RNA sequence: CGUGGAGGUCAGUGACGAAGCCUAGACCGUAAGGUCGGGUCGAACGGCCUCUAGUGCAGAUCUUGGUGGUAGUAGCAAAU
RNA sequence: GGACCAAGGAGUCUAACGUCUAUGCGAGUGUUUGGGUGUAAAACCCAUACGCGUAGGUUGGGGCCUCGCAAGAGGUGCACAAUCGACCGAUCCUGAUGUCUUCGGAUGGAUUUGAGUAAGAGCAUAGCUGUUGGGACCCUGGUUCCUGCCGAA
RNA sequence: CAACUUUGGGGCCGUUCCUUGUCUAUGUUCCUUGGAACAGGACGUCAUAGAGGGUGAGAAUCCCGUGUGGCGAGGAGUGCGGUUCUUUGUAAAGUGCCUUCGAAGAGUCGAGUUGUUUUGCAGCUCUAAGUGGGUGGUAAAUUCCAUCUAAAGCUAAAUAUUGGCGAGAGACCGAUAGCGAACAAGUACAGUGAUGGAAAGAUGAAAAGAACUUUGAAAAGAGAGUGAAAAAGUACGUGAAAUUGUUGAAAGGGAAGGGCAUUUGAUCAGACAUGGUGUUUUGUGCCCUCUGCUCCUUGUGGGUAGGGGAAUCUCGCA
């Protein structure tokens, strides 16, 4: 359904999408990693998803699985990132093992 | 003429994306024919009666072929005996769909057709007889 | 595409009972047809307007008659095929399940128990506003209600003083099998609109022709949806109506492309961006390296210096 | 590209100043045009996806209004 | 054709046929005269009618299959076209078996015939447009944004 | 003849209908800004009431209402519902069977003509029948069959309604538009008349509409003051262009405009930029250690407490 949801979001109204003067598009989706609203970018159009996002101080990796397409309250999984920059990038590569580039 | 469907059926554009991946990445002329047929208008997609399908299955060596209709498979009560065969198409009227199922056959969508014959192995394509 | 949905209590928790999907959510989603039907349905509640009949003489003139006096018999209502209208409603109902669409329209549904959200039928028996609002708090649609409540703005047009002064977003839609005072209780809270399963108004379903309004179901209504639209098992309860078919079975094309067997049948791919060759022409007769990618005899030609070769005295 | 109105949305902007006006102020557009600064100003108004039209002016000796020169001239009941 | 300037100011609406496109259903299709319903000119459901439509061969030939490393070869052949057919209706002669003395068409011919048979495609809605009529672009004159592409007599 | 079957008229009180009257929720809680909070933020309550309007700016909760119900009042009235009073007099009616009878639209129907209409109507002349007459099919024909009763009359509802009396709405126009007329508009005015027929909306929240002094015939000033604002002064929201005046600059001398390109003159813009990498000092904490608690999506999880330590290590921070 993801490509159907994507073509609805693309060709019709993505509420988060913002149109630049350049022509480029920008999701205001809070989980969107890049600012853009593209095929890979919309968290709504993709069920496997990830995002570095900060709650008040600590930075958390947010994981989204197709397994929890229903129950959006229990949707996002949270991982506390390390304060070591190297260790936290290693943690990213661990939790995104066998995951896309 | 058309290099794109002038329709805005989303599922149709999905099949266009699938068959354009095929018609680029296959070497069989089949998927190119399917792509060119997907662009056709409603006038340029005349319906195909199931009577015409059975009369087509009366051809030699076609009984183990599968049939493909870019268009609509419509029913006709003027036939009684319809063979057990595999028909893939865009749309199925419920009468023709019950004719195919009731004859023990199979009503196939074109995505499943691409899965079964990516190179178009052992197929038939029928076009409705256009007059006007 | 899961089989069943857990009903939720008025206190708001997974009730042990669950209900199978009514297979209406497996309908094709056709936003083109929803759009074309929505325009014509939105053209229905319209009152005509006109200029006066006879009330110089020029369209260019001050006070003269205008060019094209607007007459009443211009078409106002638009006839729609009934199956097509039902198809648009079916695509809207199927779209309400998804909730990536509901977020794509803009709703605050990020903390709700599941989709499609199903509450017990006891919700129908609430007859007071504060209790039903507390019930929707217990659900978790509170943030959507607060969005609607903050969203009350004044209309920018002249139509502000044409009795259309205020505007605000739309919120949840509550679907009931039967009224037991629920429609009076939710009448006062803004943004909420109730609907019997028999009607299911498309304007209430996909407002602004955007698919997937946030819809709340009662338990009996969710069962009753099978009665309303039928299935392959339950008939239709509509005369000669069928829940319509798909032209493609699998909704994901990239799954089909990357499956195994297409991936078997397909030639190897390119670089996915073209390697530019010969971006600029380097002339021979100078630049002797590109002279040496051509004509390897030129090296021994210069080595023997045959251009200045002395002939025999014969 | 622009204009009036309509549905949805941006929990869009706004009396710490909306809209409008001016701008020998800057910027982006091939252009239609758009964005900001400053000044003035006082109460509403925009972006996006769609709908709808009484939707774009230099002329028509066009309509209406305002203001020139003619000209302190003609001339002195030219209206008083 | 013009003193200047501001505002206003000129292809709108409707009806009937017509092409194209999109959409739903499909030999069917068309809810909204009307009834039931309703949160009330909305939406939802629909009885009986009615409307419009429905009621052989050869040569190729998209492809497809086989074989061939390939090139090619063989086979089955969509749409459509040409041929030779056939049949129906007509066409002008034959005028039997019978025959109420004028009835009859049996059989065999002959050319063309026809949106003919020899296995349907339409209905409805919307959009853009063609012709006609309603004041119908406005009053001979005027007729309101940009860019790109094609572009005659 | 046989039976059966039936009774009418009032009153009154309700009900029904109309016209009204009255009652029926919840913040004016703190902060900022503002001349004014009805704005913004924080915390609330009501809701069968978050329609709308007003109140010095976007007011559910300030007010009126709105919503839900309640209590009245005065009429209309037979619509019915109870009570209550009477109604019979060989009164009136109905059904089956038997017997005896068993009366209907004329200057009309019709015919001709003329006009009119597209067959009716009207005029003129003529003018009937009673198992009659009207009308239509029908034929195997010296036809059969069908179907109504003209020339007297009344009759609700479904229907039309650019008028009246009221409502309620609008993908309508927003003061050259929309009615001619948002305003003392069919007005002022014009015409002898019949008739024609304009222009003209916005001070401010409150007039708080400028006390007082002074110039000035008088008109207008100048001081002064009100006001958040006279960059709102009854010429008044905002205040464009055409056009005018003054000053400054420049050019011109019977000079017209632009396009390119450059100087000169004038002028404007032109960091809230001020960091990174590595090392080192000390201190601190989600750092270390020990002891917990808690949420489920139960895992490669999330939140969170207590005491100790950096004496050593190590991370982040300083
Ligand atoms: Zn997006």
């Amino acid at each position: 359904s993801d490509e159907i949801v994507w073509q609805v979001i693309n060709q019709s109204f993505c509420s988060h999408r913002i149109k630049a003067p350049n022509g480029q598009n920008f999701c205001r989706n809070e989980y969107n990693v890049t600012g853009l609203c593209t095929r890979q970018s919309c968290p709504l159009a993709n069920s496997k998803y990830a995002t570095v996002k900060c709650d008040n101080g600590k930075l958390y990796l947010y994981m989204k699985t197709p397994e929890r397409a229903h129950t959006p309250a229990k949707l996002w999984e949270r991982i506390k990132l390390s304060k070591n920059y190297t260790k936290a990038l290693q943690q990213i590569d661990e939790h995104l093992l066998h995951w896309s580039k | 003429h058309r290099t794109a469907p002038k329709s805005d059926n989303v599922y149709l554009k999905l099949l266009v994306k699938l068959y354009t991946f095929l018609a680029r990445r296959t070497d069989a002329p089949f998927n190119k024919v399917v792509l060119k047929a997907l662009f056709l208008s409603k006038i340029n997609r005349p319906p195909v009666s199931v009577s015409r399908i059975a009369r087509a299955l009366k051809q030699e060596g076609a009984a183990n072929k599968t049939v493909v209709v870019v268009g609509t498979v419509t029913d006709d009560a003027r036939i009684f005996e319809f063979p057990k065969t595999t028909v893939a198409a865009l749309r199925f009227t419920a009468g023709a769909r019950a004719k195919i199922v009731k004859a023990g056959g199979e009503c196939i969508t074109l995505d499943q057709l691409a899965v079964r014959a990516p190179k178009g192995q052992n197929t038939l394509i029928l076009r409705g007889p256009r007059n006007s | 595409s899961r089989p069943q949905v857990t009903v939720h209590s008025l206190t708001g928790e997974a009730t042990a009972n669950a209900l199978p999907l009514p297979a209406v959510f497996s309908a094709p989603i056709r936003p083109d047809i929803v759009h074309t039907v929505f325009t014509s349905v939105n053209k229905n509640k319209r009152q005509a307007y006109a200029v006066s009949e006879k009330a110089a003489f020029g369209n260019m003139c001050r006070g003269g008659r205008m060019f094209a006096p607007t007459k009443t018999w211009r078409k106002w209502n638009v006839k729609v095929n009934h199956n097509e209208k039902r198809y648009a409603t079916a695509s809207a109902i199927a779209a309400t399940a998804v909730a990536s669409l509901v977020l794509a329209r803009g709703h605050r549904v990020e903390k709700i128990p599941e989709i499609p959200l199903v509450v017990s039928t006891d919700l129908e028996s609430i007859q007071k506003t504060k209790e039903a609002v507390a019930a929707l708090k217990a659900v978790g649609a509170h943030s959507d209600l607060l969005k609607v409540l903050k969203s009350k703005k004044l209309r920018a047009g002249k139509g502000k003083y044409r009795n259309r002064r205020w505007t605000q977003r739309r919120g949840p839609l509550v679907v009931y099998a039967e009224d037991n005072g629920i429609v009076k209780a939710l009448r006062n809270v803004p943004g909420v609109e109730t609907a019997n399963v028999a009607s299911l108004n498309l304007l209430q379903l996909a407002p602004g022709a955007h698919l997937g309004r946030f819809v709340i179901w009662t338990e009996a209504a969710f069962t009753k949806l099978d009665q309303v639209w039928g299935s392959e098992t339950v008939a239709s309860s509509k005369v000669g109506y069928t829940l319509p078919s798909h032209i493609i079975s699998t909704s994901d094309v990239t799954r089909i492309i990357n499956s195994s067997e297409i991936q078997s049948a397909i030639r190897p791919a390119g670089q996915a961006t073209q390697k530019r060759t010969h971006v600029l022409k380097k002339n021979p007769l100078k630049n002797k390296q590109v002279l040496l990618r051509l004509n390897p005899y030129a090296k021994v030609f210069a080595a023997e210096k045959l251009g200045s070769k002395k002939a025999e005295k014969t």
